[PDB]
């Protein structure tokens, strides 16, 4: 139940990460799969590996907040990523910490999300797992690429949308150093916690050439779908949106009726009939 | 911001109940802990009283 | 409320009412911090049946998943001590039933 | 935070914009020369001109009370007022 | 918001706010600021094809059909300013606006702490005190017997006059008071 | 994932190997003289060792070795290597012992099909 | 051509897709004349007791008084017993006790069974 | 420590390992126990030191209260209130002492697993015997006698347990 | 100057009144603090009796 | 530092921060190069993965069908 | 027990001869004597009771609700001298008088060893009471709320006295230590079934019982704010220590006969829950949810098992002290705009800071926030419940939840807005009201500092 409950909260949520318009909701879509990952981790009975991905995570998604953050702020408390752009030269700190987190959160081949993802998705691979289960895994972590994507595309790259006061001055000392903290551990921490730490499970050391470039096949093919499908966005084309894009966009339309049906009848008992 | 001594306070009172949380060895404990990590997010969250939306 | 005009200059701008206007029956319960009614981009019967087909369909394919389940072509694990008795609480005065596993 | 507006700030900003626009001709225009009766605008025009304010200064102006803004100063008075600019 | 509403929106103010709308949530599709350029252009074609129409209900029949193909065709997430009704900043310094009845009511060392704001203070409300019947004199000989038909307030007609009902409006809180 | 989960889903379950049920054939059925795995780490020892019961298994030993070598080398993280490969080496070892033991379940039960297919046939004809 | 939209309850319908808002007959304009009016007479006499200097208090709202005593007070009085009422009461204040009573009943009952059979896992169970 | 009895309260011998680094460079572990040896341990050890040298100056003592047995609510006549009274309050105090039996034996089971760690399930079988019979006997004794519990409920309650065993040796015996 | 009257103060004191609760009031009761007991590895030397615990037997070595 | 704001150009910028943000992003692609030049088989495996077909019966104690 | 109950004997003619400007300085002072005299009680033996004389006893149940009663006069008569500044001096000593003879009927009722007189002593409560109601009520309800509370408990205690005599013909004695030692089987008969009905439906109709509490509401919400202040805090906690005290005798028959009441009491919960989810007056929101942690009560007492006992003592405590801070707070925003409606002044917490903060910790306690005491008897309650049965989890928690969401929606829509436009008359808060407050809150985290002390005789 465990395993079932965490591949549809990280395939559900980072299908609705994928197609967000704000930044602070784009994060907390991927912190909510990041959770599902790890419960899938802890479904299959590694539950070391699940502490190791909550460190490994709290250091690059605090990173990732902060970043965003201070694109907000340089902004003018502006959350949105149709109105940001031209970042990438107008605040260069920021956006090669954010450029790193993003790399990180995807799995890096040697960053710190990689001495817990990957172990995590080799762990589901080679074990004896829900096939449904395995398959909401790998599509949450093409996801999790597309979303990245998605963020770095529509905040850094092309041109500005922002109001013509420029504003933008991330010079102060404090968040420079926050950031180059928290920026340090993104890189160099899962080394050094997997390297001190003592062995907890047994490793996976035989397994098929395919089955080990999982993640990384994965993680790459849904790079290239969503900056494909992000570029499209430049064509002088309009169409209306999709069944599957209101769905997406929307959360799955569980907000909506799980917050203005329940909630109705219990208030309304409340008074009519208690 | 008019209140960031506050807002100090409830990050370090957050991070205490947090801390509770994760070290404690009994259910009561960790129950302790897990409530007052609860009310601090409640607290921060509605960190802007006028905002019907924060609230 | 939230249905209720936001520019307008309301008397109570937070509750969206003015002084001396009717009160509905049911304000307690629309408040904004409340239920709310406003329209939505999508139909309701259309937001239910999407919503429960999903889930259904999620909840169907669990199931299906949990009864053609994935695996790897090995066999079971093999532990020393006929299967690591003693180590998982055997009791030592009983004999357990001897466990062998040979090479190959 | 934010260095803070002014009346002078306002005005150039809102005459920058107004001279940007291609259906109004710079050299005829002034603070006080009229959307429809003296620059020959129409209603269209006039809404294009009210959201491209709104977004020069980041802040929507309501429907009602845009529908009224016929005159460059017009303009400046809503936003100094609304944004508490007395100076 | 500053301006008393009518009683109904005409034809002409309906279309306008048409228009606008459909104009945002377009730009909200179209990211791009030339995609938004040519998308709009299209668009007020369109309202200009449109423009001149001599049989009212043939216009209010083509307003009816473009409502609903707005309406199908709304961004689910359109952009909305941080400030704005649905804005991720709205509505956040309602809690650090306090008023100037609660400013009085400060202990005589508070108020002796600031000494030369409080003597503008007592001016301002001494000009205040000093208005009020002529006020309310000139409200109640300008409206009708039946009573006010709209929302509207005059002007001061006079020269040593003050606009009824502005005390609030004069010292409401600033936009950005603490 | 596999080739194996397609073979048995669309396809012969009975050809191929049950993993809850293997093996379904006695150790010794082909093998004429077949010899117990060696264990190295006494139960003493792994209980002292502190090991996870999990880990308890016939690669225990260069598992103790990587412990006692990591624990001695402390400030020195990166020491240890040549005792990590000797227990990966010894783990790999056993899980292909662990996929020869499927790939004998798997062609023994095709050769029971085989077999009672023929009989079948003889008692047929 | 597009597809429809189906207002709900909890989702209405909107303001541009009410068909009552292109069908305007010159009555709807009088009555629109009369609810401006009414609006604006009450917020002439609310704006004049919060523009008064020497109000020092709060303005009663009719309006709020009203709601208060029919949501409390002013129940009773005009509730009749009929069949509705009846079934409705019966139902909603009967119902539940029966349901948890049968389902707490045969929870113990079983319980009780099982212990009497002596076949349940009592052990370490100390604290009661 | 001799605050407490070591059978009463058991602790197996302690092995702490010998170092045997096998890398030249240094301890940072052993650096800050220095540090820590230097900088807190030898301010508190005086402390402390000070502190029990006036404690020894006005030594005092205080002492373990004795009750003598008295008869019980079996050798109680009916309706006899003073030694219903009597064996009423010696049957609380023997609860109350039951009760710290089972909570000594359930916290030498803790301690014993967290002592043992990795390896619990199996070198701390002894005592969770000893819990299982401490429990089993304790549940006996006090199981369902309710909130007004008394002695004289345990009595009655411990001659069905008696009269349910009778009937059982007596059907097998048959 | 700050930081080291900060440092005194705030971690200084602390982990001194710590440090004599624990020592002298903590472990004075029994199983109040309760160490896991250290791992104890082949060819190894206990402190306590001065013991020595053997060496493995030889390895089946691969290559 | 004082940075003066820009209306409708590119914001001024230090050298510090540039220099910053072009260390880090460079000592992230060195890390990632020189942990795949050492530790490669934490990316590409360490040990092949055995071919079952390839198998004898006589390793595997597969009888001949006809005995 | 009579060094507690002269003193207060003497603080009527105190309060009778004192000059016209310092009857509240005298009163209140003398109370906090007399509450710090009344702490010695807490030093309870682990065997028996306090048996001080053939009168007056005490027990682990009965010193807390005590120490409760005498720390609670003082605060009322703070709200008192708050609300009465414009009354006579003779009808302030009057009020004050009425205040101190509830106190002393409610000192010697939890002091009573015998069921009869304790049972005049709990019905001579209500004659202060129903005087302070119907005489300096506000509004015009009070009359009937009166009315509804007088003859409700009326109604449940005379069968009650009918069982009291009738026991006492039957056995001897209704000394509560001779009807403990003596106890003996009740049998399951008609008769033996309306004695039971009888005495725990005058202690339900105390409690009060879902389905028997309407006089609750209404007393509570136009009754002064002392009198407020004394409703929920001692004179709701009667019906429990009746019950603990007369459920001795009534075993076998209460395993049986305890359906219908824990039906009730448990659906009425969660009823009384929803009813605070959409109250539109304040006052009315506390006494349902006062309703709900008694009916939570009368669900640990009726599956009576050492365990809920404890939970029940503590419970008890808890609410008594959280029901009057929150009296207090409305109280305190009542008379800053006259009016009862929770809508009506909004904005409070950037009005008035401290009291936003009183206002959220007393929502925090209301709730069962860990460690207070509220959630050490709810949390025992709980699992007492959860070993007699095994849905009672399901019924707890929804009672849980809708708990959190009434405390955090009365806080929302008291403090967090905007203020009323149009209300001006908010001043600063007084240094009374704030002491009235701290007083409430202090010692509800002492006794959580201290838990063992209000767990009653089962610890
Ligand atoms: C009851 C059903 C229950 C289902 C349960 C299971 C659900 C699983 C879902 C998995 C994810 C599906 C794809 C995303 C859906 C949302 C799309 C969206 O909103 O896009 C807008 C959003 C951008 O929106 P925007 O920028 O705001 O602008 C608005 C748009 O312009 C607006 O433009 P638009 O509206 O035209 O764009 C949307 C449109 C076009 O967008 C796409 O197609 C996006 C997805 C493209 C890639 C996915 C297909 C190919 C994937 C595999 C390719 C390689 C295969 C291997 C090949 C080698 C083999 C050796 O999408 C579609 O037409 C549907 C495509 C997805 C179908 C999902 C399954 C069926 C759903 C229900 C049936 C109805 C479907 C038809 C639609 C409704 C009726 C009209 O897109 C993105 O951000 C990128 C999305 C894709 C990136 C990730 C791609 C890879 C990950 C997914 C595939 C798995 C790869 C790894 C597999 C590993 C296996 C081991
Ligand atoms: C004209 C219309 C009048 C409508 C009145 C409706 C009143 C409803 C509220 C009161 C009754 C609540 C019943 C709940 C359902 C469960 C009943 C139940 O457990 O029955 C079995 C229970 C227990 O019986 P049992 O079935 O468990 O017994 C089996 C056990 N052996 C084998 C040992 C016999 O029955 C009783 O308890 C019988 C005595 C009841 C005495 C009357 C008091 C009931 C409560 C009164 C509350 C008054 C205030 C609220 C109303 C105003
Ligand atoms: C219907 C539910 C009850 C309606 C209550 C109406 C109030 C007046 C009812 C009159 C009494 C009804 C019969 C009560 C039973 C009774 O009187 O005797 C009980 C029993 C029999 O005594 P014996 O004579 O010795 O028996 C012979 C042994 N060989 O004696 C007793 O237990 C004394 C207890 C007095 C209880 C009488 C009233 C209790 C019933 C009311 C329920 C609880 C009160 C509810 C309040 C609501 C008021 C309607
Ligand atoms: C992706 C996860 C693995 C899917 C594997 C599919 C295997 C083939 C299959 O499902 O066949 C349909 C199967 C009928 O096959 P059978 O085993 O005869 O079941 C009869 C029930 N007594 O029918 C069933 O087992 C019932 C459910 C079939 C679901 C198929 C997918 C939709
Ligand atoms: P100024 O006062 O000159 O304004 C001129 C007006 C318009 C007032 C005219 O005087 C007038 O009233 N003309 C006749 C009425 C009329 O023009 N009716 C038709 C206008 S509505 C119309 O034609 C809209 C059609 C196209 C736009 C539809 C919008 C749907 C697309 C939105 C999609 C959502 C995301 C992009």
């Amino acid at each position: 139940m465990t395993l079932c409950l965490g591949a549809i909260t990280t395939l559900f949520t980072a299908l609705c990460a994928i197609t967000q318009n704000d930044i602070k909701k784009i994060v907390a879509f991927s912190t909510s799969s990041q959770l599902g990952l790890m419960m899938v981790t802890i479904g299959i009975n590694q539950p070391h590996l699940a502490f190791l991905h909550i460190c490994m995570h709290a250091f690059f998604k605090a990173m990732l907040f902060m970043c965003s953050g201070s694109i907000i702020h340089s902004l003018n408390d502006e959350q949105d990523i149709r109105k940001m752009g031209g970042l990438y030269k107008a605040m260069p700190f920021t956006t090669t910490a954010l450029i790193i987190g993003s790399l990180a959160l995807t799995g890096m081949p040697y960053l710190t999300g990689f001495y817990s993802k990957d172990l995590i998705i080799e762990a589901v691979n080679m074990s004896y797992t829900n096939a449904w289960a395995l398959l909401m895994t790998l599509i949450a972590t093409s996801l999790t690429a597309a979303y990245s994507t998605r963020i770095i595309f529509f905040a850094f790259l092309g041109k500005p949308r922002f109001p013509p006061l420029v504003l933008i001055n991330e010079n102060n000392p404090l968040l420079i150093n926050s950031i180059k903290r928290l920026l340090i551990g993104s890189i160099f921490a899962g080394f050094i916690i997997s390297n001190n730490i003592p062995p907890m499970t047994v490793p996976n050391t035989t397994m098929p050439l395919y089955m080990k470039m999982t993640a990384l096949i994965v993680t790459i093919m849904g790079f290239m779908l969503a900056l494909e499908l992000n570029n499209t966005t430049y064509y002088l084309k309009f169409k209306y949106p999709s069944q599957t894009y209101k769905f997406s966009n929307m959360l799955g339309y569980y907000p909506s009726i799980m917050h203005r049906l329940p909630t109705y009848h219990n208030l309304s008992m409340s008074q009519k009939s208690a | 911001d008019p209140f960031i001594n506050r807002f100090f306070k409830y990050l370090l009172l957050f991070l205490i109940t947090m801390m509770i949380l994760v070290t404690a060895n009994n259910l009561f404990q960790l129950f302790i802990g897990w409530e007052g990590v609860g009310i601090m997010s409640f607290l921060l969250i509605g960190w802007w009283h006028g905002r019907t939306d924060a609230n | 409320q939230q249905e209720r005009d936001p520019w307008y200059d309301w008397d109570h701008p937070d509750l969206r009412l003015n002084w001396g206007e009717p009160i509905h029956w049911d304000l307690d319960m629309y408040i904004r911090n409340r239920v709310d009614t406003s329209p939505t981009p999508v139909s309701w019967n259309t937001m239910c049946k999407h919503l429960f087909g999903f889930v259904a369909f999620m909840l169907f394919m669990f199931w299906v998943g949990e009864i053609y389940p994935s695996y790897q072509p090995v066999g079971p694990k093999q532990y020393p001590y006929n299967d690591l008795y003693l180590e998982r609480g055997g009791d030592p005065t009983k004999e357990p039933e001897p466990v062998v596993h040979y090479e190959i | 935070d934010a260095p803070p507006l002014t009346l002078e700030a306002i005005k150039d900003r809102v005459l920058y914009v107004l001279k940007l626009y291609d259906k109004i001709d710079p050299e005829k225009l002034s603070v006080n020369s009229h959307f429809m009766k003296d620059l020959g605008l129409d209603s269209l025009d006039q809404v294009e001109i009210i959201m491209a304010m709104e977004d020069e200064f980041g802040f929507e102006i309501p429907d009602i009370d845009a529908e009224k803004l016929m005159c460059p100063q017009e303009i400046v008075d809503y936003i100094a007022d609304k944004k508490d600019v007395y100076e | 918001a500053f301006s008393a509403p009518a009683a109904y929106l005409t034809h002409q103010q309906k279309v306008l706010r048409l228009y606008k709308r459909a104009l945002r949530h377009l730009e909200s599709w179209c990211v791009h600021r030339d995609k938004y350029r040519y998308f709009a252009c299209l668009m007020r074609a369109r309202f200009d094809e449109h423009k001149n129409e001599k049989d009212m209900v043939k216009a209010t029949q083509l307003l009816r059909q473009a409502e609903e193909e707005f309406w199908y065709g709304q961004h689910p997430q359109p952009y909305i300013f941080p400030e704005s009704p649905g804005g991720t900043s709205y509505e956040r310094y309602e809690c650090y606006k306090v008023p100037e009845w609660c400013l009085d009511d400060w202990h005589p060392s508070e108020k002796a702490m600031y000494p030369d704001y409080f003597a503008k203070r007592e001016q301002w409300k001494r000009l205040r005190r000093e208005s009020w019947e002529r006020e309310v004199k000139q409200l109640q000989e300008e409206t009708p017997p039946g009573g006010p038909r709209t929302e509207a307030l005059p002007p001061a007609r006079k020269e040593g006059d003050l606009p009824p009902l502005w005390w609030h409006i004069v010292t409401r809180p600033r936009e950005r008071p603490m | 994932m596999g080739a194996h989960l397609a073979r048995r889903y669309l396809g012969d379950a009975s050809k191929e190997p049950d993993p809850l049920r293997m093996p379904t054939f006695p150790p010794d059925y082909g093998f004429p003289e077949r010899k117990e795995r060696e264990m190295v780490a006494t139960q003493q020892e792994m209980n002292d060792a502190q090991l996870m019961l999990q880990q308890r298994d016939y690669c225990a030993h260069y598992l103790i070795q990587l412990l006692k070598c990591k624990r001695d080398s402390f400030p020195n993280f990166l020491a240890c290597k040549h005792e990590q490969h000797d227990w990966d080496y010894c783990e790999h070892l056993d899980y292909v012992k662990r996929m020869k033991e499927f790939e004998r379940e798997r062609r023994l039960l095709q050769r029971k099909k085989r077999r009672e297919q023929r009989e079948a046939e003889m008692a047929r004809g | 051509s597009f597809p429809k939209y189906k207002p709900s309850r909890l989702a209405t319908l909107p303001a541009t897709l009410d068909p009552a808002e292109y069908d305007i007959s010159p009555e709807t304009r009088k009555a629109q004349a009369e609810r401006l009016a009414i609006r604006s007479r009450l917020k002439r006499e609310y704006l004049l007791q919060y523009n008064d200097p020497n109000r020092l208090g709060v303005i009663e709202d009719p309006a709020l008084i009203r709601w208060t005593y029919a949501r409390s007070a002013n129940i009773y009085p005009n509730f009749r017993p009929t069949p509705k009422t009846s079934l409705l009461g019966a139902l909603f204040g009967i119902g539940p006790l029966f349901f948890w009573y049968y389902v707490f009943k045969t929870d113990r009952d079983k319980k009780e069974k099982l212990i009497q059979e002596g076949k349940l896992d009592q052990t370490f169970n100390i604290s009661y | 420590p001799d605050s407490w009895d070591k059978d009463v309260y058991p602790e197996p011998p302690r092995r702490t390992p010998a170092p045997a680094p096998q890398t030249s460079l240094p301890n940072p572990v052993t650096y800050l126990t220095k540090i820590f040896d230097l900088l807190v341990d030898r301010p508190v050890t005086l402390a402390r030191e000070f502190i029990e040298q006036q404690h020894a100056k006005n030594r005092y003592y205080y002492y373990h209260r004795e009750f003598r047995r008295v008869p019980d609510i079996t050798e109680c006549e009916e309706k006899d209130i003073l030694c219903m009274f009597e064996a009423e309050m010696q049957w609380r105090r023997d609860y109350k002492v039951d009760q710290e039996i089972v909570n000594i034996i359930q916290e030498r089971l803790k301690a014993c697993q967290q002592r043992e760690g990795e390896s619990y399930r199996q070198n701390c079988a002894k005592e969770l015997e000893q819990f299982t019979q401490v429990s089993k006997a304790f549940q006996d004794r006090y199981s369902d006698l309710g909130a007004h519990y008394s002695a004289r409920k345990c009595l009655a309650k411990q001659k069905q347990r008696m009269l349910a065993e009778r009937k059982a040796a007596k059907e097998a015996a048959a | 100057y700050r930081h080291s009257i900060f440092a005194v103060t705030h971690v200084l004191i602390p982990v001194w009144i710590i440090h004599y609760y624990l020592k002298y009031h903590v472990t004075a009761k029994p199983y109040t603090v309760v160490e896991r007991k250290p791992r104890i590895f082949p060819g190894d030397t206990i402190l306590e009796t001065g013991e020595v615990i053997p060496l493995m037997k030889e390895f089946p070595d691969q290559h | 530092v004082h940075i003066e704001p820009r209306y409708r150009q590119f914001p001024q910028l230090t050298r510090s921060q540039l220099i910053q943000a072009e260390f880090f992003s460079a000592t992230m692609w060195f890390w990632i190069l020189w942990r795949f030049w050492h530790d490669s088989d934490a990316v590409l495996g360490h040990f092949p993965y055995p071919d079952p077909s390839q198998w004898t019966d006589e390793e595997l104690g597969i009888l001949p069908d006809d005995e | 027990m009579l060094k507690i109950i002269i003193p207060t004997t003497m603080l009527l003619p105190m309060t009778w001869m004192s000059k016209h400007n310092m009857i509240w300085i005298n009163a209140t002072v003398h109370s906090l004597l007399i509450s710090l005299i009344s702490l010695s009680l807490l030093n309870q033996l682990g065997e028996n009771s306090l048996n001080f004389s053939l009168t007056f006893f005490s027990d682990s149940l009965s010193a807390p609700l005590l120490v409760l009663t005498t720390w609670l006069l003082p605060l009322m008569l703070m709200a008192s001298q708050s609300h009465l500044s414009k009354e006579t001096t003779t009808r302030k000593k009057l009020y004050i008088t009425m205040l101190i003879l509830l106190q002393l009927f409610l000192i010697m009722t939890f002091t009573a060893t015998e069921l009869i007189l304790f049972y005049i002593l709990f019905e001579a409560t209500l004659v202060p009471t129903l005087i302070i109601i119907t005489r300096w009520g506000n509004q015009t309800e009070r009359l009937n709320a009166g009315l509804y509370f007088l003859f409700y408990t009326l109604a449940g205690s005379l069968p009650l006295l009918v069982a009291l005599v009738y026991i006492q013909n039957t056995t001897g004695s209704l000394n509560f230590l001779i009807i403990h030692y003596w106890s003996h089987p009740l049998s399951n008969s008609w008769s033996n079934i309306f004695m039971w009905l009888a005495c725990i439906m005058a202690f339900m109709v105390k409690m009060p019982l879902y389905g028997l509490h309407l006089w609750l509401p209404k007393a509570h919400v136009e009754a002064p704010i002392a009198g407020s202040m004394v409703l929920a805090a001692v004179l709701l906690k009667l019906g429990g220590y009746g019950m603990m005290r007369i459920t001795t005798i009534l075993n076998p028959l209460t395993n049986y006969m305890a359906y219908p009441f824990l039906m009730l009491s448990m659906w009425g919960m969660i009823m009384t829950s929803s009813i605070c989810l959409r109250q539109t007056d304040l006052k009315s929101l506390i006494a349902y949810s006062s309703v709900s942690h008694m009916a939570l009560v009368i669900v640990a007492i009726m599956i009576q098992t050492p365990w809920s006992f404890m939970g029940a003592t503590a419970l008890m405590i808890a609410h008594g002290l959280t029901s009057s801070m929150l009296f207090c707070l409305a109280n305190t925003n009542y008379e800053r705009v006259h009016s009862r409606t929770m809508i009506l002044a909004r904005g409070l917490q950037t009005l008035l800071p401290l009291m936003a903060t009183w206002w959220l910790v007393a929502s925090l306690t209301n709730l069962a926030l860990p460690p207070s005491i509220n959630l050490i008897g709810e949390l025992f309650i709980i699992t007492a419940s959860f070993s007699w049965s095994n849905i009672t989890i399901i019924l707890m928690g929804m009672n849980m939840m809708i708990t959190a969401l009434y405390s955090l929606y009365m806080l929302i829509t008291t403090q967090r807005g905007k203020y009323t436009h149009h209300i001006n008359n908010i001043k600063p808060s007084f240094t009374r009201e704030n002491a009235l407050m701290a007083l409430h809150i202090l010692p509800l985290l002492l006794l959580t500092l201290n838990p063992k002390m209000i767990l009653g005789p089962l610890y």
